[PDB]
């Protein structure tokens, strides 16, 4: 121990040998955990550097730092190195200023993606009671902000292209869907003005005249830009000429207490009878014969689904043990939601017209139109995670 | 309606539900039960109850009991059925995190049938 020259030039050798271990070994020796330490970020031996890290702390910082850098230069990466070290407000800010940029670049399904992740991020927050109340709020804001860009994407993709992708009847739905959920103040780059004038065109092509004329009459409130002018006028002139009613198929019934209910309503998202919020297929939007409804006080997540799985051969919907038994478990559908979240059940009222949930964002679609979608593009198109991914 | 082209076709696209559905529409009990032993074990016990409610093929619900992992349901079959076979066969995967009144009763059925060693094996389990 006394001949250092000779053993540093061991371990040195060692290091220049791609042997870490034993010159790591010799360093430990020498009592020398600062060349410890960079033994192995230089060596790029991560797993052996967190462990290190998670032994003593002061050196955190200078593990990750290196590691979330890299992987930003190389966002996606360093917000999970960010979520790793610990400063969440720091990884919500980059990805509010990514969401920001989307927007600004009219890349609505990315800012849709990139709120639907802060929301997830605000949901693993909302873990710690201090942020508990505040955290929710900004979750459920950053989930309605990831549906409302999710839809006016569709739109926008529509009034600049000059084809449609979309059916007729799927922009119909999605713009009343965003007019129901816009609040007062619009969110940053949603145009009202493009959401209406899709309205109009599509209710005249499907035979919604009244609704039609509304949108023309809510237009005039607007700013219109000079390109949808002349389009916007001779719509006007020719909406006139059509008859003073609206087609009865596309009025939407709600499935709990069977009330057709007005095409736009000024209580949002809900039917004007039992204010059943509508439930709506992330794909078409169009309303899914879905009831939520709660468990019974003293009925836990994982007997409730013990219960549905053994099959003997505004108020809300609440439902005993008894019930649950006599429920298929084709007709109910479960959102497993993180933790200070109670897990969500959906009971479907038409068991033929097969629904699926994604195991991963728990949005909710035609069965037949998520298998496509999933096909296709070779994930979920909300949460873009591969049907290799069942966890939330 | 060319339901054996629907079939291959959702096959080669790995939607073993879509092609479960159209088999058991049409009657197609063969290509249905290879399908079902492909596919979730959902959809085996879907197949397990089509199967019982033609009552023809009670094995093959049996079988797709068992593969689903409901061995309650296929031992209460497979008693209904009188099958040997299919009891000895789902009594050799009933492991120490089975219900102790599946095992009782497995073990007072080869308490008749001589075969002590694996009526011990069951109690016990």
């Amino acid at each position: 121990k006394a001949e250092r020259e000779p053993l540093l030039l061991c371990a040195t050798y060692l290091k220049k040998l791609d042997s870490p271990g034993y010159a790591a070994e010799t360093y430990l020796k020498m009592g020398d955990l600062k060349s410890l330490v960079q033994l192995h970020v230089e060596t790029q031996r991560w797993d052996e550097a967190f462990a290190l890290g998670e032994k003593h702390p002061e050196f955190k910082d200078d593990i990750y730092m290196p590691y979330a850098q890299w992987l930003a230069e190389n966002f996606e990466e360093a917000q999970k190195a960010f979520h790793k070290a610990g400063r969440q407000r720091e990884a919500v800010q980059v990805l509010e200023q990514l969401t920001n940029n989307a927007v600004a670049e009219s890349r609505f399904n990315d800012a849709a993606y990139y709120y639907w992740m802060l929301s997830m991020q605000c949901l693993d927050i909302a873990q710690d009671p201090a942020q508990k109340d505040t955290m929710l709020g900004k979750f459920y804001h950053f989930q309605r902000l990831a549906e409302l860009y999710h839809g006016y994407h569709a739109i926008h993709r529509h009034t600049e292209d000059p084809f449609s992708v979309h059916r007729p009847e799927t922009l119909f739905n999605i713009s009343r869907f965003l007019l129901h959920s816009l609040p007062k103040d619009t969110p940053s780059g949603i145009s009202k003005v493009k959401i209406l004038f899709t309205l109009a065109k599509q209710s005249k092509a499907l035979g919604a005249y009244r609704l039609a004329r509304h949108a023309y009459d809510k237009l005039r409130g607007l700013y219109i830009p000079a390109r949808f002018q002349k389009s916007i006028e001779l719509g006007t002139l020719t909406i006139r000429a059509k008859p003073f009613h609206d087609s009865e198929e596309l009025v939407p019934l709600c499935y709990r207490c069977s009330t057709n209910n007005p095409l736009l309503n000024n209580l949002g998202n809900v039917c004007i009878n039992c204010r059943q919020p509508f439930i709506f297929s992330a794909s078409s939007y169009d309303v899914l014969h879905l009831v939520e409804f709660y468990l019974e006080e003293g009925i836990t997540d994982e007997e409730a689904i013990s219960l549905i799985d053994l099959e003997v051969l505004f108020v809300p919907v609440v439902v005993s043990r008894l019930v649950l038994r006599s429920m298929s478990r084709r007709d109910v559908l479960i959102k497993r939601w993180p933790p200070p979240l109670r897990w969500q059940y959906f009971r479907s009222l038409l068991p033929d017209a097969s629904i699926t949930m994604c195991p991963s964002c728990f949005q909710m679609f035609h069965s037949e139109d998520y298998e496509l979608l999933v096909l296709q593009h070779g994930c979920c198109p909300y949460c873009r995670r591969c049907k290799d991914d069942p966890g939330p | 309606e060319e339901v054996g082209q629907a079939v291959h076709f959702y096959t080669r696209a790995q939607a073993f539900k879509n092609a479960i559905r159209l088999c058991k529409e049409n009657g197609l009990d063969d290509q249905l039960m290879n399908l079902a032993l492909l596919s979730s074990p959902e959809d085996m016990i879907e197949a397990a109850r089509y199967y019982e409610e033609k009552g023809v093929q009670m094995d093959r619900a049996v079988m797709l009991y068992h593969k689903a992992g409901h061995f309650s349901k296929a031992l209460e079959l497979a008693f209904a059925t009188q099958q040997f076979v299919a009891l000895q066969l789902i009594a050799e995967d009933l492991d120490e995190t089975s219900d102790p009144a599946l095992l009782a009763r497995c073990s007072d059925f080869f308490i008749e049938h001589s075969q002590y060693e694996r009526a011990v094996e069951l109690l016990l389990a």
